[PDB]
């Protein structure tokens, strides 16, 4: 009835190592609207994320984009961190450059 | 369609927590352009598109004072809805608002829209004759009743075809450089192999406007529809908006599929390989 | 410009 999250995560324009740029999390498909994001670095929270205003789809389902800027690197790993009613526990999906 | 203009409004109840936040966001298009949120220190609807920043103080006040008498009805239908639904007053529940209009090329309405929900179900739909009804159960149909001796459609469809379009071409005026541009998709394909007998083809879309694309997978001109990974389209943050479709293909076989590309900013549909 | 009549129509 309630429905989970999709996550994407991924940069606002194609990653160069060293060149700032925009971390994403795009969180949509889900009901109800109250969800906890956090983006991960080296599994340590970043504090200066921000997010979109709550909207939502025509099938009535949440969606959100968390954001921050970041300086990919080639050894740095980014996550995003999702918590929701539906989920037993936090689903954590690691930012892949290539998707 | 040419172009929409969309309030969405959403009343979240929370009993022990205060009173039900609501939030409400306008589009032209995909493009945001208002907030309104009950929870912020000081609520007021707020720009978010610098198009509307020139709309003077009497706009922001009328729109201010409209927000705060909508939050506080949806706060009494939240009410309304419990005792409609047999519920508790110890459960939070949702409803959720959309309307607006679409116009042509030529700024008439093509149609209009209002419809509701509740608890992320469809609750009563103004119909697109913006004059009759249509409720999805026996609580809805107790509303359809009272909005039909009320003669609510009427009070919408005046907005829906006066307001509404007048407005919205107001607004498609003001914000032509960005609300009347489209931006093609940046496209390529990119080439993954899985194993010694597997590849990945992945066909992106990047930085298009507005969000609307079609990605498409062919095998020798035959489309993929069940075999392609299709992402949901997503907001790269600067307006602009992201999608790939991928397919997994026999190594050896990558020159016999073409990704297809069609876009309102492209003159013509794109056809890529890798 | 938002949906702004007289009287908000209630459930």
């Amino acid at each position: 009835i309630q429905r989970t999250p999709k996550i994407q995560v991924y940069s606002r324009h194609p990653a160069e190592n060293g060149k700032s740029n925009f971390l994403n999390c795009y969180v949509s498909g889900f009901h109800p609207s109250d969800i906890e994001v956090d983006l991960l670095k080296n599994g340590e929270r970043i504090e200066k994320v921000e997010h979109s205003d709550l909207s939502f789809s025509k099938d009535w389902s949440f969606y959100l984009l968390y954001y921050t800027e970041f300086t990919p690197t080639e050894k740095d790993e980014y996550a995003c961190r999702v918590n929701h009613v539906t989920l037993s526990q936090p689903k954590i999906v690691k930012w892949d450059r290539d998707m | 369609g040419s172009h929409s203009m969309r309030y969405f409004y959403t009343a979240m109840s929370r009993p022990g927590r205060g009173e039900p936040r609501f939030i409400a966001v306008g589009y032209v298009d995909d493009t945001q352009f208002v907030r309104f949120d009950s929870d912020a220190a000081s609520p007021r609807m707020a720009p978010r598109a610098p198009w509307i920043e020139q709309e003077g103080p009497e706009y922001w006040d009328g729109e201010t004072r409209n927000m705060k008498a909508s939050a506080q009805t949806y706060r009494e239908n939240l009410r309304i809805a419990l005792r409609y639904y047999n519920q508790s007053e110890a459960g939070s529940h949702i409803i959720q608002v959309m309307y607006g209009c679409d116009v042509g090329p030529d700024g008439r309405l093509l149609r209009g829209h209002d419809q509701s929900a509740y608890d992320g179900k469809d609750y009563i739909a103004l119909n697109e004759d913006l004059s009759s009804w249509t409720a999805a159960d026996t609580a809805a149909q107790i509303i359809q009743r009272k909005w039909e001796a009320a003669r609510v459609a009427e009070q919408l469809r005046a907005y829906l075809e006066g307001l509404c379009v007048e407005w919205l071409r107001r607004y498609l005026e003001n914000g032509k450089e960005t609300l009347q541009r489209a931006d093609p998709p940046k496209t390529h394909v990119t080439h993954h192999p899985i194993s010694d007998h597997e590849a990945t083809l992945r066909c992106w879309a990047l930085g298009f406007y507005p969000a609307e694309i079609t990605l498409t997978w062919q095998r020798d001109g035959e489309d993929q529809t069940q075999d392609t990974e299709l992402v949901e389209t997503r907001p790269a943050g600067d307006r602009t908006f992201q999608k790939w479709a991928a397919v997994v293909v026999p190594s050896g076989e990558e020159q016999r599929y073409t990704c297809h590309v069609q876009h309102e900013g492209l003159p013509k549909p794109l056809t890529l390989r890798w | 410009k938002g949906f702004n009549p007289e009287v908000i129509p209630m459930f």
